[PDB]
């Protein structure tokens, strides 16, 4: 009540409903995500679907939108129209389909043929290009991964990277530390543009080797011990003039408490990706080991890591990251 | 820095939200029926002011303000008045606005709160009755903006821009807290709907300028801008500071609220 009639009756039936826009019953492949095609087959591509949780617009929810509704760029994923449902007060994002993503794609090659040196470049630099976008506007992603890092299909764009978040839960929560910078596990409070960029770096590093570069075995603190040791383990332990600012971090003395450099005195990034046959004369290395910079500071931003000889260096980097070969990845399956 | 903050010119406001005049004013007619073109604008500058009440007693930043204020004339702009009572569309203007930003879900409790106790204390002149919406209204509410709008829901404003503009000049003590509330007065009228931010920034100061006996004539003049655009936005502003001194809110509102167009129940 209270509200014009025939304002309220003309914009409902005005109104679309993506109940009658879009087939997805029983196309679950993930709030929720389906995979969906049009009722009224204009056109034959394949889209993503997410109703979003909870009820209503949170303000988690309203801000990302707000973002989501402004970001333009072809490593970005892009939201294409939002509905809203006005019966249970649902909200309901369209996205073009993403068929593979890295996750899945490392998985492949991990298990007993190693991911192609072309395609390794050309990943690495769209990731790039794409969180420079995000932080030239002043976006932090703040949970890289390969899991948020969708590769689209045979289409019109074969073999390009898109950015995202698949709506992972961040930091009694289920996740992983693997991809998470030394300052936020020594108790930093604020997320950065370094910190996207250490996760690029051991992002890369899993496209070399096929492993996580620190690998380690539901929490609430931020603080973990194994996570840390594990970086050492392959880093070595940083001394001062290394990372001066260190001692600010607020979770320094338990780092002294807990921790001898000693233990890690034979411990060393350029011994780790040896054993794992990557040369550390080569251009790809030393790229590596300024993305791994484990003071924030001296770590290398976005636009100086695409400036790289790397990516001038025989193979360039292609726009699609298959480079016209056949993609051996299988596609997502139905829930 | 902010979000977005050097997209204005690929972004959703500039794309989609800078409105022709002509087609605003077209869609006004409707309402014109009811009320004058006077009492339309002193209709605009009372909601203007309920929403600036709201913000303050909610503690929020100016540009917050701003935001709801965008979102409220957003509205308006292409509806009716009596398709949703402004009375409710003002706090859910607010309400959208906050959770835009890090710290923002404005308790349910609060937001009626003050939206009961603004009316009561602020503007007993116009409400003789007590806010008669619930927090479901709210919701139900935000919705219809949320669609109105197209979820486009960064806005830009004067403020950064201005700002960077005395920086620049070397003036930021003498000039900017006068242009700032200009700035805050410019959404008594039209003028964000029609204008780049920046604009209207160069505009306010300029008045601020004058107003003080400041000679920038030289820094104005090395600026690569459409001045003519700007002379636009100056006339605009020292029209409403005439309006302003021959409007008496207090004593005019309950009669002009009175006239506005009512909705139609349902069968
Ligand atoms: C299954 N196949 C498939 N193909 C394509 C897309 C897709 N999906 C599922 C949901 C996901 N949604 C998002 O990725 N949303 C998204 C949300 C946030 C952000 C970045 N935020 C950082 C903090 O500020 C707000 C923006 C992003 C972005 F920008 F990282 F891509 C995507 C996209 N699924
Ligand atoms: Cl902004
Ligand atoms: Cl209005």
């Amino acid at each position: 009540d209270k509200m014009d009639y025939d304002f309220k009756v003309k914009l409902s039936s005005e109104r679309e409903r993506v109940e009658d826009l879009f087939e997805y019953e029983g196309c679950k492949v993930g709030g929720h995500v389906y995979k969906a095609k049009r009722k009224d087959g204009k056109d034959d591509k394949d889209y993503a679907l997410k109703q979003i949780e909870g009820t209503g617009i949170s303000m988690s929810a309203c801000r990302e939108i707000a973002l989501l509704r402004e970001l333009k760029h072809p490593n970005v994923i892009s939201l294409q129209k939002v509905f809203l449902s006005h019966a249970d007060r649902k909200v309901w994002l369209l996205f073009d389909y993403a068929e593979h993503d890295l996750w899945h794609i490392i998985k492949f090659h991990r298990a007993s043929v190693q991911l192609p040196r072309g395609m390794v470049k050309s990943l690495l630099y769209q990731i790039l290009d794409g969180i420079h976008y995000l932080h030239a506007n002043w976006v932090l992603h703040r949970d890289l991964k390969p899991a948020n890092i969708l590769v689209m299909g045979e289409g019109p764009e074969r073999g390009r990277v898109k950015i995202a978040d698949m709506g992972f839960a961040r930091l009694p929560v289920v996740v992983t530390f693997w991809y998470r910078a030394p300052e936020l596990l020594l108790g930093a409070r604020h997320y950065t543009k370094a910190i996207d960029i250490w996760a690029i770096g051991c992002i890369f590093a899993e496209l070399l080797t096929s492993e996580p570069i620190f690998h380690c075995r539901k929490t609430s603190n931020p603080y973990h011990h194994d996570q840390l040791d594990r970086i050492f383990n392959v880093m070595g332990f940083p001394a001062d003039k290394d990372w001066e600012d260190i001692k600010k971090m607020p979770e320094h003395s338990t780092l002294m408490k807990d921790f001898r450099r000693n233990t890690y005195t034979n411990c060393s990034l350029i011994k780790y990706m040896e054993k794992h046959k990557v040369k550390p004369d080569s251009k790809a290395f030393h790229l590596l080991q300024k993305l791994l910079t484990m003071d924030p500071i001296k770590r290398i931003t976005s636009e100086q890591a695409m400036q790289d000889p790397y990516f001038l260096e025989d193979p360039l980097p292609t726009s699609d990251v298959f480079a016209g070969c056949q993609i051996p990845y299988p596609k997502r399956e139905f829930l | 820095d902010k979000a977005m903050a050097g997209n204005f010119w690929q972004s959703s406001h500039y794309l989609q939200w800078i409105l022709d005049k002509q087609d605003l004013l077209k869609e006004r007619q409707k309402d014109l029926k009811f009320l004058s073109e006077e009492e339309y604008w002193k209709l605009q500058i009372f909601f203007t002011n309920v929403i600036q009440a709201l913000g303050e007693h909610l503690k929020l930043r100016q540009q917050v303000i701003a935001t709801a204020t965008v979102y409220f004339k957003r509205f308006y702009a292409r509806y009716s008045l009596k398709s949703i009572d402004p009375v409710l569309m003002a706090p859910t203007c607010v309400f959208l606005a906050s959770k835009v930003e890090e710290f923002g879900v404005v308790s349910n409790t609060r937001l009626i709160a003050a939206a009961t106790s603004v009316l009561k204390t602020r503007f007993s002149y116009a409400f003789p009755k007590e806010f008669p919406y619930r927090m479901n209204h709210i919701l139900e509410c935000e919705f219809y903006l949320l669609e109105l709008m197209d979820c486009c829901l960064i806005v830009y404003h004067p403020y950064r821009p201005l700002l960077q503009y005395v920086q620049d000049m070397g003036q930021e003590d003498m000039l900017l807290p006068l242009a700032w509330r200009i700035v805050n007065d410019t959404y008594r009228t039209d003028l964000c709907l029609l204008y780049p931010p920046f604009m209207i920034a160069l505009a306010c100061l300029h008045v601020a300028c004058v107003v003080q006996q400041k000679d920038a004539r030289q820094w104005f003049a090395e600026l690569s801008v459409d001045m003519e655009k700007i002379l636009e936005i100056i006339r605009v502003i020292l029209k409403l500071y005439e309006q302003w001194k021959n409007f008496d809110e207090r004593k005019e509102m309950a009669t002009i609220l009175s006239k506005m167009p009512k909705p139609k129940p349902p069968p």
